[PDB]
């Protein structure tokens, strides 16, 4: 007897903060540069990340740029929800298990574990076949982290197009990136060399780059400009390529897919998602 | 119900018009019609056969291709992209809404208003609101107080747009004092506006985000360019117009990413959008 709307979400910063709850159950009062409150949430998902690991369910906090659209969406749609973290931690894949499975946020759409997907969720081919996307309320590309002083032209580098043991790169198992490298057989090498290093998280990746443990790592720009701003050892190399979106992610039965997309167009109209890219990302 | 009606509207680079050849259309080019009138006291008109060329062509091609649907393209004589007077829709969206179109295909902005009118394909071509001036003019972007309080300055800031289009529109929404005073510079076109512009006439013009990134990219001295790294106010994109709950949606939207993804949409931006200015 709930029309209230299952939310999934994943832990990606700056647009998806997680944090533990107080003593109490709450979260942490906080506040913008503006000094403006940060809207929080409570998010349920599971504390033991490792893989093929039991995971029990606890309440966490939620706030970022995605979590403030969810609010507005929410707001001007008249749902009430709930926010839940991506059980397995993926993204999401169409993998091969004769039958084909999603699996990540993909899979618990589908099976109606969510009802909505609000994360940086990538719109391609793949997952556009079986969900429906709202239109883009972020335009990005891919890009790739390196700590300062590696030098790469960009995708087009003999260290990437002509892999070995010694240039060790990856992305994050399970996402749009690794979909990209599969699908394109003009990236075949690139992509061999990748599925033997590939990391279950990009914030796993990002302190590998750091740890010395990984070269490169090919991502999305948002978060990978993002923390090159954040953490100055870090810097992106080369431009942009595979430029795409992020997208709300639905049934294709949802009754509510119309007016997602027609309250993002409003949002990019009127400045309200500029207000979010200033709040939370176009900062140091 | 293979064989499409589909509206297109000149705007280079990605709609281009041309004379038919001594006697069809040749290489890049695909045939479009253009309803010309006899005169202006009769409503007799003939359709004149012209050649159609440009980005948006060349995915219109593809699309007819992969998507598997013959067409009848022809260019809208009504008004240009779209505008709502009186809530009767003119332009190519008027086109698509009335149904002698079942497609928009060109420079079209996505906004939520023809949103409710007309369903829009995934954007294709990334767009919204740039601001072109004369290399070292001296504004932040359309947030400046020269554009939101231009009586402000003495003599006022000098700036217009083309109106009836998705730019104007956003500005009458968001800065009413803005769109008021900038209606006395008000532009016939992106060719008058880039004169006015050039011979001083003008301070400032604000327009589509893509074609003013490709007219600064070609500009003769590199003279005119766009406000910031070339950056973009209300950001959104082109998408092709269909009629509302059309069949032809959801395939003419997984081409579209299929076209991103295998890199046929980056070889259009390196024959159609690439410039000399940087
Ligand atoms: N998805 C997708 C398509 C493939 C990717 C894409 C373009 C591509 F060149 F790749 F064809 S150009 C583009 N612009 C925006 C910019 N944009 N457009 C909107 C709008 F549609 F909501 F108006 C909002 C924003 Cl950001 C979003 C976007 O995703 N894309
Ligand atoms: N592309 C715009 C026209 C140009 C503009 O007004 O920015 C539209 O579809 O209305």
């Amino acid at each position: 007897m709930s029309t209230r709307l299952k939310i999934v979400t994943i832990h990606q910063e700056p647009f998806v903060y997680v944090k533990p709850t107080l003593s109490d159950g709450t979260c942490k009062e906080e506040f913008t540069v503006n000094g403006d409150p940060v809207k929080k949430v409570i998010c349920t998902g599971p504390n033991d990340t490792s893989p093929g690991s039991p995971r029990h369910t606890v309440p966490q906090c939620c706030y970022g740029f995605c979590i403030d659209l969810l609010i507005k969406l929410a707001r001007t749609m008249n749902f009430t929800y709930e926010v839940h973290l991506v059980a397995d931690g993926k993204f999401g894949t169409q993998e091969r298990v004769n039958k084909k499975e999603w699996n990540g946020m993909m899979g618990e759409l589908l099976s109606g574990q969510a009802d909505m997907i609000v994360a940086p969720l990538t719109i391609n081919n793949e997952r556009a076949q079986y969900i429906e996307f709202s239109k883009p309320f972020k335009y990005q590309g891919l890009t790739i982290l390196v700590k300062k002083g590696t030098r790469i032209t960009g995708i087009n580098d003999p260290r990437l197009r002509n892999p070995s043991d010694k240039f060790i790169y990856a992305t994050v198992k399970q996402s749009s990136v690794d979909i990209y490298f599969r699908r394109q057989v003009e990236l075949s090498t690139m992509y061999r060399h990748m599925e033997k290093h590939n990391y279950e998280s990009a914030a796993e990746a990002i302190q590998a780059v750091r740890d010395n443990k990984l070269h490169a790592f090919i991502w999305d720009s948002a978060v990978l400009e993002f923390e090159a701003s954040q953490k100055c050892d870090l810097v992106t190399t080369g431009e942009l390529f595979f430029r795409s979106g992020f997208g709300i992610g639905m049934r294709k039965d949802s009754p509510w897919k119309q007016n997602v997309s027609l309250s993002i167009l409003k949002s990019h109209e009127n400045g309200f998602m500029e207000d979010l890219d200033k709040t939370w990302v176009r900062y140091q | 119900d293979n064989h499409l009606s589909i509206v297109t509207l000149e705007e280079a680079p990605f709609v281009i018009v041309e004379d038919i050849d001594p006697e069809t259309c040749v290489r890049n080019t695909v045939p479009c019609r253009k309803f010309v009138k006899i005169n202006n006291s009769t409503n007799e008109g003939m359709n004149v056969k012209k050649c159609c060329k440009g980005f948006c062509i060349d995915i219109l091609k593809k699309l007819s291709r992969t998507v598997k649907f013959t067409y009848d393209l022809y260019l809208v004589t009504n008004g240009k992209h779209g505008k709502k007077v009186n809530n009767v829709w003119n332009g190519m969206i008027g086109e698509v809404v009335y149904q002698r179109a079942v497609m928009a295909v060109g420079s079209l902005t996505i906004n939520e208003e023809r949103s409710e009118v007309v369903d829009f394909s995934v954007p294709f071509v990334e767009t919204g609101i740039s601001v072109m001036v004369s290399r070292g003019t001296q504004v932040t972007g359309l947030s400046d107080k020269k554009f939101q309080r231009p009586h402000d300055y003495s003599p006022p800031f000098r700036f217009g747009t083309v109106p009836n289009g998705s730019t104007e529109r956003n500005i009458r929404n968001n800065y009413p004092y803005m769109h008021q005073y900038m209606t006395k510079f008000n532009q016939k076109g992106v060719e008058d506006a880039l004169v006015s512009l050039k011979t001083g006439k003008l301070d400032a013009f604000i327009y589509d985000a893509a074609v003013l990134n490709y007219k600064a990219g070609r500009d003769e001295g590199c003279k005119l360019v766009t406000i910031g790294s070339g950056y973009i106010f209300a950001t959104t994109g082109y998408g092709i117009a269909l009629q509302k709950g059309s069949p032809w949606k959801r395939q003419i939207d997984l081409a579209l990413l299929q076209f991103v993804g295998d890199g046929e949409m980056e070889e259009l931006e390196t024959l159609w959008l690439t410039g000399i200015c940087h």
